[PDB]
Protein backbone atom coordinates (compact mmCIF):
# COMPACT_ATOMS: atom_id res chain seq x y z
CA UNK A 1 0.00 0.00 0.00
CA UNK A 2 2.69 2.15 -0.52
CA UNK A 3 3.76 3.09 3.05
CA UNK A 4 6.90 3.60 4.65
CA UNK A 5 6.85 7.42 3.73
CA UNK A 6 3.36 6.93 5.32
CA UNK A 7 4.49 5.47 8.34
CA UNK A 8 7.47 7.48 8.33
CA UNK A 9 4.99 10.84 8.57
CA UNK A 10 3.40 9.90 10.94
CA UNK A 11 6.09 9.65 13.49
CA UNK A 12 8.00 12.86 12.95
CA UNK A 13 3.98 14.98 13.20
CA UNK A 14 3.41 12.84 16.45
CA UNK A 15 6.78 13.84 17.61
CA UNK A 16 5.87 17.80 16.84
CA UNK A 17 2.82 17.85 19.46
CA UNK A 18 5.21 16.40 22.22
CA UNK A 19 7.84 19.07 20.86
CA UNK A 20 4.56 21.06 21.08
CA UNK A 21 2.95 19.92 24.22
CA UNK A 22 6.63 19.71 26.14
CA UNK A 23 6.67 23.44 25.61
CA UNK A 24 3.75 24.47 26.64
CA UNK A 25 4.15 22.66 30.07
CA UNK A 26 7.06 24.81 30.15
CA UNK A 27 5.47 28.12 29.14
CA UNK A 28 2.92 28.30 32.02
CA UNK A 29 0.22 26.10 30.35
CA UNK A 30 -3.10 25.54 32.72
CA UNK A 31 -4.14 21.70 33.23
CA UNK A 32 -7.97 21.22 33.91
CA UNK A 33 -7.52 21.04 37.96
CA UNK A 34 -8.61 23.46 39.71
CA UNK A 35 -5.85 25.53 41.98
CA UNK A 36 -6.99 24.85 44.92
CA UNK A 37 -7.79 21.36 45.15
CA UNK A 38 -5.42 19.29 47.75
CA UNK A 39 -4.71 16.50 45.92
CA UNK A 40 -3.22 13.19 48.04
CA UNK A 41 -2.28 10.12 46.06
CA UNK A 42 -2.00 7.43 49.19
CA UNK A 43 -3.04 3.84 49.43
CA UNK A 44 -5.78 3.89 52.46
CA UNK A 45 -3.96 0.79 53.83
CA UNK A 46 -0.63 2.60 54.14
CA UNK A 47 -1.71 6.39 54.55
CA UNK A 48 -1.63 7.88 57.97
CA UNK A 49 -4.65 9.69 59.45
CA UNK A 50 -3.07 11.57 61.96
CA UNK A 51 -1.58 13.67 59.09
CA UNK A 52 -3.88 14.49 57.25
CA UNK A 53 -5.86 15.75 60.91
CA UNK A 54 -2.94 17.40 62.31
CA UNK A 55 -2.82 19.44 59.42
CA UNK A 56 -6.14 20.29 58.73
CA UNK A 57 -7.18 21.10 62.20
CA UNK A 58 -4.23 23.65 62.31
CA UNK A 59 -4.81 25.04 59.21
CA UNK A 60 -7.83 25.13 60.01
CA UNK A 61 -9.53 25.01 63.15
CA UNK A 62 -12.61 22.97 61.58
CA UNK A 63 -12.81 19.34 60.69
CA UNK A 64 -14.34 18.53 57.23
CA UNK A 65 -18.25 19.48 56.99
CA UNK A 66 -18.84 16.62 53.91
CA UNK A 67 -17.23 13.32 53.86
CA UNK A 68 -17.14 12.20 49.95
CA UNK A 69 -16.17 8.83 48.77
CA UNK A 70 -17.16 6.02 46.34
CA UNK A 71 -15.18 2.83 47.49
CA UNK A 72 -13.84 0.25 45.27
CA UNK A 73 -16.02 -2.83 46.22
CA UNK A 74 -14.31 -6.41 45.73
CA UNK A 75 -17.17 -8.16 43.35
CA UNK A 76 -9.24 -2.04 42.46
CA UNK A 77 -10.60 -4.70 45.19
CA UNK A 78 -10.53 -2.88 48.75
CA UNK A 79 -11.91 -6.10 50.94
CA UNK A 80 -15.12 -5.50 52.67
CA UNK A 81 -13.00 -5.14 56.39
CA UNK A 82 -10.61 -3.03 55.42
CA UNK A 83 -13.02 0.03 54.23
CA UNK A 84 -14.60 -0.65 57.71
CA UNK A 85 -11.52 0.31 59.30
CA UNK A 86 -10.84 3.54 57.68
CA UNK A 87 -11.19 5.84 60.74
CA UNK A 88 -13.62 8.33 59.50
CA UNK A 89 -14.70 9.33 63.20
CA UNK A 90 -11.81 11.46 63.72
CA UNK A 91 -12.17 13.13 60.29
CA UNK A 92 -15.28 14.35 60.55
CA UNK A 93 -16.74 16.31 64.01
CA UNK A 94 -19.78 17.67 62.08
CA UNK A 95 -21.89 17.55 58.85
CA UNK A 96 -22.87 15.01 56.39
CA UNK A 97 -21.17 12.08 54.58
CA UNK A 98 -21.88 10.84 51.25
CA UNK A 99 -21.03 7.57 50.39
CA UNK A 100 -22.18 5.77 46.89
CA UNK A 101 -23.68 1.87 46.95
CA UNK A 102 -23.72 0.42 44.24
CA UNK A 103 -26.55 -2.63 44.67
CA UNK A 104 -24.52 -5.38 45.79
CA UNK A 105 -23.51 -3.59 48.80
CA UNK A 106 -26.36 -0.94 49.44
CA UNK A 107 -27.24 -3.02 52.75
CA UNK A 108 -23.04 -3.23 52.98
CA UNK A 109 -22.66 0.71 53.49
CA UNK A 110 -25.86 1.20 55.49
CA UNK A 111 -24.09 -0.96 57.82
CA UNK A 112 -20.60 0.63 57.07
CA UNK A 113 -21.38 4.61 58.06
CA UNK A 114 -23.64 3.21 60.92
CA UNK A 115 -20.44 1.40 62.86
CA UNK A 116 -18.72 4.93 62.10
CA UNK A 117 -21.80 6.28 64.05
CA UNK A 118 -24.01 8.22 62.15
CA UNK A 119 -27.54 8.41 61.53
CA UNK A 120 -28.85 7.54 57.48
CA UNK A 121 -31.42 10.18 56.66
CA UNK A 122 -31.15 10.80 53.02
CA UNK A 123 -30.24 9.35 49.53
CA UNK A 124 -29.44 10.73 46.32
CA UNK A 125 -30.50 8.95 43.33
CA UNK A 126 -28.80 9.18 40.27
CA UNK A 127 -30.46 8.34 37.01
CA UNK A 128 -28.91 7.66 33.78
CA UNK A 129 -30.24 9.96 30.72
CA UNK A 130 -29.92 8.44 27.20
CA UNK A 131 -29.56 11.98 25.45
CA UNK A 132 -33.64 9.19 28.90
CA UNK A 133 -32.99 5.91 30.65
CA UNK A 134 -30.66 3.19 31.77
CA UNK A 135 -30.39 -0.47 31.01
CA UNK A 136 -28.02 -2.14 33.52
CA UNK A 137 -28.35 -6.21 34.26
CA UNK A 138 -29.44 -6.56 37.48
CA UNK A 139 -30.79 -10.12 39.02
CA UNK A 140 -33.77 -9.08 39.51
CA UNK A 141 -34.34 -5.34 38.28
CA UNK A 142 -32.43 -3.71 35.46
CA UNK A 143 -30.51 -1.13 37.11
CA UNK A 144 -30.98 2.45 35.77
CA UNK A 145 -29.45 4.72 38.62
CA UNK A 146 -27.06 5.09 41.70
CA UNK A 147 -27.06 6.05 44.77
CA UNK A 148 -25.22 7.57 47.45
CA UNK A 149 -25.98 7.51 50.49
CA UNK A 150 -26.26 10.35 53.08
CA UNK A 151 -25.39 10.16 56.68
CA UNK A 152 -24.66 12.67 59.26
CA UNK A 153 -23.97 13.24 63.23
CA UNK A 154 -23.45 16.40 65.05
CA UNK A 155 -24.88 19.69 64.91
CA UNK A 156 -26.24 20.81 61.72
CA UNK A 157 -28.42 23.69 63.37
CA UNK A 158 -25.86 26.17 62.31
CA UNK A 159 -25.70 28.78 59.32
CA UNK A 160 -22.71 26.26 58.05
CA UNK A 161 -25.85 24.06 56.58
CA UNK A 162 -28.39 25.29 54.24
CA UNK A 163 -31.28 22.85 55.21
CA UNK A 164 -34.06 22.24 52.58
CA UNK A 165 -31.71 23.10 49.51
CA UNK A 166 -30.73 20.50 47.54
CA UNK A 167 -33.07 17.82 45.97
CA UNK A 168 -32.41 13.70 46.02
CA UNK A 169 -32.86 13.07 41.76
CA UNK A 170 -29.96 14.17 39.56
CA UNK A 171 -30.39 13.56 35.78
CA UNK A 172 -26.31 13.44 33.68
CA UNK A 173 -25.01 11.33 31.78
CA UNK A 174 -22.90 7.92 32.11
CA UNK A 175 -19.50 10.46 31.87
CA UNK A 176 -16.34 8.05 31.51
CA UNK A 177 -17.95 5.61 33.81
CA UNK A 178 -17.07 4.63 36.00
CA UNK A 179 -17.44 8.55 37.26
CA UNK A 180 -19.87 10.34 39.25
CA UNK A 181 -21.91 13.59 38.28
CA UNK A 182 -20.64 16.44 38.89
CA UNK A 183 -23.60 17.89 39.71
CA UNK A 184 -23.05 16.64 43.47
CA UNK A 185 -20.45 18.89 44.22
CA UNK A 186 -22.94 21.36 43.50
CA UNK A 187 -25.52 20.22 45.75
CA UNK A 188 -22.69 19.69 48.69
CA UNK A 189 -22.19 23.88 47.54
CA UNK A 190 -26.29 24.50 47.72
CA UNK A 191 -25.98 22.36 51.16
CA UNK A 192 -22.70 23.55 52.70
CA UNK A 193 -20.64 26.29 50.86
CA UNK A 194 -17.45 27.32 51.60
CA UNK A 195 -16.50 24.30 53.94
CA UNK A 196 -13.93 22.09 54.14
CA UNK A 197 -14.66 19.17 52.04
CA UNK A 198 -13.16 15.59 51.66
CA UNK A 199 -13.50 12.80 48.64
CA UNK A 200 -11.57 9.83 49.46
CA UNK A 201 -11.39 7.57 46.77
CA UNK A 202 -11.26 9.65 44.34
CA UNK A 203 -9.37 10.64 40.65
CA UNK A 204 -8.14 13.38 38.85
CA UNK A 205 -11.58 13.87 37.37
CA UNK A 206 -12.94 14.46 40.86
CA UNK A 207 -10.65 17.17 41.97
CA UNK A 208 -12.31 20.72 42.78
CA UNK A 209 -11.51 23.88 45.11
CA UNK A 210 -11.51 23.24 48.83
CA UNK A 211 -11.63 19.65 47.77
CA UNK A 212 -9.06 17.50 49.84
CA UNK A 213 -8.87 14.05 47.42
CA UNK A 214 -7.47 10.75 48.36
CA UNK A 215 -6.92 8.08 46.03
CA UNK A 216 -4.26 5.99 44.65
CA UNK A 217 -4.63 7.23 40.91
CA UNK A 218 -3.82 11.00 41.16
CA UNK B 1 -10.13 34.38 49.81
CA UNK B 2 -8.87 32.67 52.40
CA UNK B 3 -9.17 29.59 51.02
CA UNK B 4 -5.93 30.06 48.66
CA UNK B 5 -3.39 29.70 51.64
CA UNK B 6 -5.41 27.07 53.11
CA UNK B 7 -4.99 25.12 49.92
CA UNK B 8 -1.39 26.49 49.42
CA UNK B 9 -0.94 25.35 53.22
CA UNK B 10 -2.58 21.63 52.97
CA UNK B 11 -0.92 20.85 49.40
CA UNK B 12 2.28 21.36 51.18
CA UNK B 13 1.59 19.60 54.24
CA UNK B 14 0.71 16.11 52.84
CA UNK B 15 0.80 16.13 48.84
CA UNK B 16 4.06 14.10 47.02
CA UNK B 17 6.89 15.88 46.19
CA UNK B 18 6.01 15.22 42.39
CA UNK B 19 2.42 16.86 42.42
CA UNK B 20 2.80 20.24 44.66
CA UNK B 21 5.90 22.90 43.19
CA UNK B 22 8.12 24.33 46.14
CA UNK B 23 6.20 27.27 45.88
CA UNK B 24 3.02 25.78 47.20
CA UNK B 25 1.13 25.90 43.93
CA UNK B 26 -0.36 23.63 42.06
CA UNK B 27 2.17 22.36 39.29
CA UNK B 28 -0.08 21.05 36.13
CA UNK B 29 2.97 19.79 34.62
CA UNK B 30 2.17 16.33 36.63
CA UNK B 31 -1.51 16.78 35.74
CA UNK B 32 -1.30 17.31 32.17
CA UNK B 33 0.40 14.05 31.44
CA UNK B 34 -1.80 10.93 31.79
CA UNK B 35 -0.81 8.62 34.75
CA UNK B 36 3.14 8.26 36.63
CA UNK B 37 4.76 8.91 33.55
CA UNK B 38 5.47 12.51 34.08
CA UNK B 39 9.55 12.68 33.79
CA UNK B 40 10.59 14.04 37.58
CA UNK B 41 12.96 16.77 37.92
CA UNK B 42 15.38 14.74 39.16
CA UNK B 43 14.81 12.13 36.63
CA UNK B 44 15.90 14.90 33.69
CA UNK B 45 18.96 15.54 36.11
CA UNK B 46 19.69 11.88 36.23
CA UNK B 47 18.92 11.59 32.28
CA UNK B 48 21.45 14.58 31.91
CA UNK B 49 24.09 13.08 33.89
CA UNK B 50 23.93 9.40 33.01
CA UNK B 51 24.08 10.20 29.45
CA UNK B 52 26.93 12.17 29.07
CA UNK B 53 29.40 9.44 30.28
CA UNK B 54 27.80 6.62 29.16
CA UNK B 55 26.75 8.37 25.70
CA UNK B 56 24.15 8.21 23.27
CA UNK B 57 23.04 5.00 21.67
CA UNK B 58 23.70 3.16 24.71
CA UNK B 59 20.01 2.87 25.83
CA UNK B 60 20.79 -0.55 26.41
CA UNK B 61 23.24 0.33 28.66
CA UNK B 62 21.23 3.55 29.35
CA UNK B 63 18.28 1.59 31.42
CA UNK B 64 20.21 -0.31 33.53
CA UNK B 65 21.10 2.19 36.25
CA UNK B 66 20.22 6.05 36.65
CA UNK B 67 16.28 5.15 36.20
CA UNK B 68 15.34 2.83 38.66
CA UNK B 69 12.12 1.76 36.57
CA UNK B 70 12.37 0.88 32.85
CA UNK B 71 12.82 3.80 31.13
CA UNK B 72 10.85 4.88 27.71
CA UNK B 73 12.64 4.25 24.98
CA UNK B 74 12.29 8.22 24.85
CA UNK B 75 15.32 8.52 26.24
CA UNK B 76 16.19 9.36 23.07
CA UNK B 77 13.29 10.68 22.73
CA UNK B 78 14.06 13.22 25.64
CA UNK B 79 17.20 14.08 24.66
CA UNK B 80 16.25 15.58 21.31
CA UNK B 81 14.58 18.71 23.71
CA UNK B 82 18.27 19.01 25.51
CA UNK B 83 19.80 19.44 21.79
CA UNK B 84 17.34 20.70 20.13
CA UNK B 85 16.95 18.84 17.40
CA UNK B 86 13.96 17.09 15.55
CA UNK B 87 16.36 14.22 14.14
CA UNK B 88 19.38 13.19 16.59
CA UNK B 89 20.58 10.54 13.75
CA UNK B 90 23.35 13.13 13.30
CA UNK B 91 23.89 13.17 17.28
CA UNK B 92 23.90 9.44 17.54
CA UNK B 93 26.82 6.95 19.34
CA UNK B 94 28.52 10.12 20.18
CA UNK B 95 29.35 10.33 23.96
CA UNK B 96 28.76 13.88 24.77
CA UNK B 97 29.68 15.92 28.43
CA UNK B 98 26.69 17.40 30.93
CA UNK B 99 27.77 21.18 29.76
CA UNK B 100 28.37 20.68 26.25
CA UNK B 101 24.00 19.85 25.60
CA UNK B 102 23.57 23.30 25.79
CA UNK B 103 26.04 24.95 23.34
CA UNK B 104 24.56 22.21 21.07
CA UNK B 105 20.71 24.46 21.65
CA UNK B 106 21.86 27.60 21.48
CA UNK B 107 23.26 27.15 17.79
CA UNK B 108 20.33 24.96 16.29
CA UNK B 109 18.19 27.20 18.08
CA UNK B 110 19.89 30.12 16.35
CA UNK B 111 20.46 28.02 13.03
CA UNK B 112 16.68 26.92 12.98
CA UNK B 113 15.90 30.90 13.37
CA UNK B 114 18.02 31.59 10.20
CA UNK B 115 16.68 28.29 8.39
CA UNK B 116 12.87 29.95 9.44
CA UNK B 117 13.09 25.60 10.60
CA UNK B 118 12.29 26.50 14.11
CA UNK B 119 9.09 25.03 15.65
CA UNK B 120 7.78 23.96 19.53
CA UNK B 121 10.94 25.97 20.15
CA UNK B 122 13.38 22.78 19.03
CA UNK B 123 14.89 22.93 15.53
CA UNK B 124 12.97 21.10 13.21
CA UNK B 125 15.07 18.99 10.35
C1 LIG C 1 -14.70 2.97 41.88
S1 LIG C 1 -13.48 4.07 41.78
C2 LIG C 1 -14.08 5.48 42.34
C3 LIG C 1 -14.04 6.54 41.26
C4 LIG C 1 -14.82 7.75 41.69
N1 LIG C 1 -16.19 7.35 41.72
C5 LIG C 1 -14.81 8.86 40.74
O1 LIG C 1 -15.18 9.98 41.07
O2 LIG C 1 -14.46 8.62 39.61
C6 LIG C 1 -12.20 3.40 42.61
C7 LIG C 1 -10.90 4.19 42.67
O3 LIG C 1 -10.37 4.19 43.98
C8 LIG C 1 -9.00 4.45 43.99
N2 LIG C 1 -8.45 3.40 44.82
C9 LIG C 1 -8.52 2.12 44.53
N3 LIG C 1 -7.94 1.33 45.44
C10 LIG C 1 -7.51 2.14 46.32
C11 LIG C 1 -6.83 1.84 47.48
N4 LIG C 1 -6.60 0.56 47.72
N5 LIG C 1 -6.51 2.85 48.23
C12 LIG C 1 -6.84 4.06 47.85
N6 LIG C 1 -7.46 4.39 46.74
C13 LIG C 1 -7.83 3.47 45.95
C14 LIG C 1 -8.61 4.18 42.57
O4 LIG C 1 -8.61 5.37 41.84
C15 LIG C 1 -9.77 3.61 41.90
O5 LIG C 1 -9.61 4.38 40.74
Amino acid sequence: QGLLQDIEKRILHYKQLFFKEQNEIANGKRSMVPDNSIPICSDVTKLNFQALIDAQMRHAGKMFDVIMMDPPWQLDSLSDEKIQNMPIQSLQQDGFIFVWAINAKYRVTIKMIENWGYKLVDEITWVKKTVKIAKGHGFYLQHAKESCLIGVKGDVDNGRFKKNIASDVIFSERRGQSQKPEEIYQYINQLCPNGNYLEIFARRNNLHDNWVSIGNEL
Amino acid sequence: ISREEYAKKMRLALSDNHICKPDGTVNHQYFLVKKGQYWGEEKIQYLIEQLEKIGVGNWKQMQKGLLEQTSEIELELRTCLLFKTTDIQPYMDKKFTKIEIEQIAQQNIEKAQQLSKLKYGVFVV
